[PDB]
């Protein structure tokens, strides 16, 4: 796999693909 | 954190995997 | 606002929209 | 959970706020 | 709900989520 | 180009692609 | 409307231009 | 307008709701 | 159709819409 | 990682995620 | 092809790498 | 190339069509 440059909603899309059914937590700073 | 790192620099799918449940 | 079916990528996009900076969890097994 | 409330059934934007941190 | 920073196609996605079946008009300047 | 099924978010993304600056309406009840 | 032309049925990019302002 | 405001500064879902049909 | 300003994943979305079933190749520089 | 159904726009987004700079082909007829 | 492996069936991220250039 | 042109300047759907299979 390649490295990623991901802002905003595109990070959430990547989390979704990586984790699938396991789900994930989205935890931005402040 | 991860959210900031992916946007300001770069990140890997392997780093992303640490945020799965 | 309205009630719609939101699934998979589209459900996480919507959580991102509504929660933003607060963060969120996507836990489909729960 | 969320899949049953929002995907299988339907839910509102306000309901989605249930899953915020 | 939180405030939003939305450019391009991401604004249209937000309109879609907010309005659902009511639909919406997308009206950029010039 | 081609003919495909375009629904919900995907239909509005496609209207955004084709109309852009012109703007568009999404009126699913009509 | 658009849902019947493009979702239920199929439509072209040119057809989608019908819904531009 | 709304399109420009959301992109150059910020906007709320409540402001977005004014563009629904 | 209108001209497009497309970066990242948004270019791939446009290719998908334009080509449909014909498919496409995504070939960035280096 | 996980195994999920990835179709249409969502399949090309995932190829973009995994291949990035390498590029990719989407050839659904093949 | 890819549609049968990843859409009709299911596939992994590693499988998707099969379609990289 | 196309990828770079669409992002740094602008491109048309007609130019995009050249990348279809
Ligand atoms: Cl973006
Ligand atoms: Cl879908
Ligand atoms: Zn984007
Ligand atoms: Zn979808």
């Amino acid at each position: 796999f390649v490295n990623q440059h991901l802002c905003g909603s595109h990070l959430v899309e990547a989390l979704y693909l990586v984790c699938g059914e396991r789900g994930f937590f989205y935890t931005p700073k402040t | 954190g991860i959210v900031e790192q992916c946007c300001t620099s770069i990140c890997s799918l392997y780093q992303l995997e640490n945020y799965c449940n």
